[PDB]
RNA sequence: GGAUUGAAACGCCAUGCUCAGGCUGGCGAGUGGGCGCCACUCUCCAA
């Protein structure tokens, strides 16, 4: 078992989002001592539709700084949020005991591939 | 198949001498929290005639059948209730069929909103055959 | 026999990762009073589905106090978790007497191996 | 093509572990605790 790209389960596809999002302030402001999951990742998994749409509006700062000198991957974080967010049809406004699990299993999931090769 | 439930209770004092010096005992408890049960049985007439059962008591056992768990109300049962009762009757002193084939017509399944868990009743459909000529179904006890 | 990193039995991860987390929180709080083996063994093990997707939280929460230092021991944990995790599906709602049983034989074997050299 | 104290030699016929008996009665997860302290979208560009 590994990262699946069909699954197409909306709690899967939050917590892979959730762990792109992670990954992309990471690379742009190393060393921080608040990290986004230390500050939102409660709410994130309990209550989606509460906070998602600002920690989305906040990616664009982090995108934005990487591109602008001569590193790359940023287009792949994009990309790769693009193609996840095509799939969401709606942020739930609550979710349940074993959804909120899900969240996790794909949180970790999506993480774990971020660091192969 | 059943999947018990194991549920832990604490109590405001003790029994004896003990030195815990407030809360004092903690217990516990199993609990099902559904099932559906069935049961057959058989009657003989030879041995009838031999301690001399007879026909008043028979319709004494079916009520007692019928009313057995009115009166066994307790802590620990929860509620319990019956539901159906079948009788099959042989024509004669000796049986016309074989028991197996009879237990046969009597059939249990799902009900179309199985929805996973059964939680009642309604969860399931019965549904009753077509008895040989020599016996006698009667079912509306 | 012991720790047998292949066997892929869903009750042997799931008695493998509780073992891993209260190992994280010894080591983040010590002497405290109360550890998460007396407060959940018993449910964990009955329902797995209601109480992991709290434990993760608390999980993420001890890392960050010892990442936040020069204690460096402190990916070793979440490395850990990303390989456990990698084989798992989903959480199950109940479980069978027997599957406990071989939950608690992947709890104890888990945890012998964490105090060898 | 006389004589291994030898040459021959059944343990055998057949019989029910049966009749029946409640794991019960019952017990509070309960008492209580501020996410707070504070910080310029600002510097200049004919129609």
């Amino acid at each position: 078992v590994s990262l699946d790209p069909a699954r197409t389960d909306r709690p899967y596809l939050l917590g892979r989002l959730f762990a792109v999002l992670e990954k992309a302030q990471e690379d742009a402001v190393p060393g921080a001592n608040a990290t986004i999951k230390d500050r939102y990742l409660a709410s994130a998994s309990a209550n989606p539709g509460q906070v998602f749409h600002m920690l989305l509006k906040n990616a664009s700062n982090h995108t934005a700084k990487l591109r602008k000198d001569p590193e790359r991957k940023a287009i792949h974080y994009e990309i790769m949020m693009q193609e996840i967010i095509d799939n969401i049809s709606d942020f739930p406004v609550t979710m349940s005991s074993d959804e909120q699990g899900l969240f996790m299993i794909g949180y970790y999931h999506q993480r774990k591939a971020l660091f192969t090769k | 198949p059943v999947v018990p439930q194991e549920v832990s209770i604490t109590r405001m004092a003790v029994t004896t001498k003990a030195e815990a010096e407030d809360n004092r005992t903690m217990g516990r408890k199993h609990i099902v929290p559904y099932g559906l049960y069935v049961a057959h049985g058989f009657i003989s007439a030879p041995l009838a005639e031999k301690t001399g059962f007879s026909d008043e008591d028979l319709t004494l056992f079916w009520d007692a059948l019928v009313n057995m768990f009115e009166h066994d109300r307790s802590a620990a049962r929860g509620l319990m209730s019956s539901r159906k009762l079948i009788v099959f009757k042989h024509q004669n002193r000796l049986g016309n069929a074989p028991a197996h084939k009879l237990f046969d017509l009597v059939k249990v399944s799902r009900a179309e909103g199985s929805s996973g868990p059964a939680r009642s009743f309604a969860d399931y459909a019965v549904t009753v055959g077509q008895a040989p000529e020599g016996v006698e179904v009667k079912e509306m006890l």
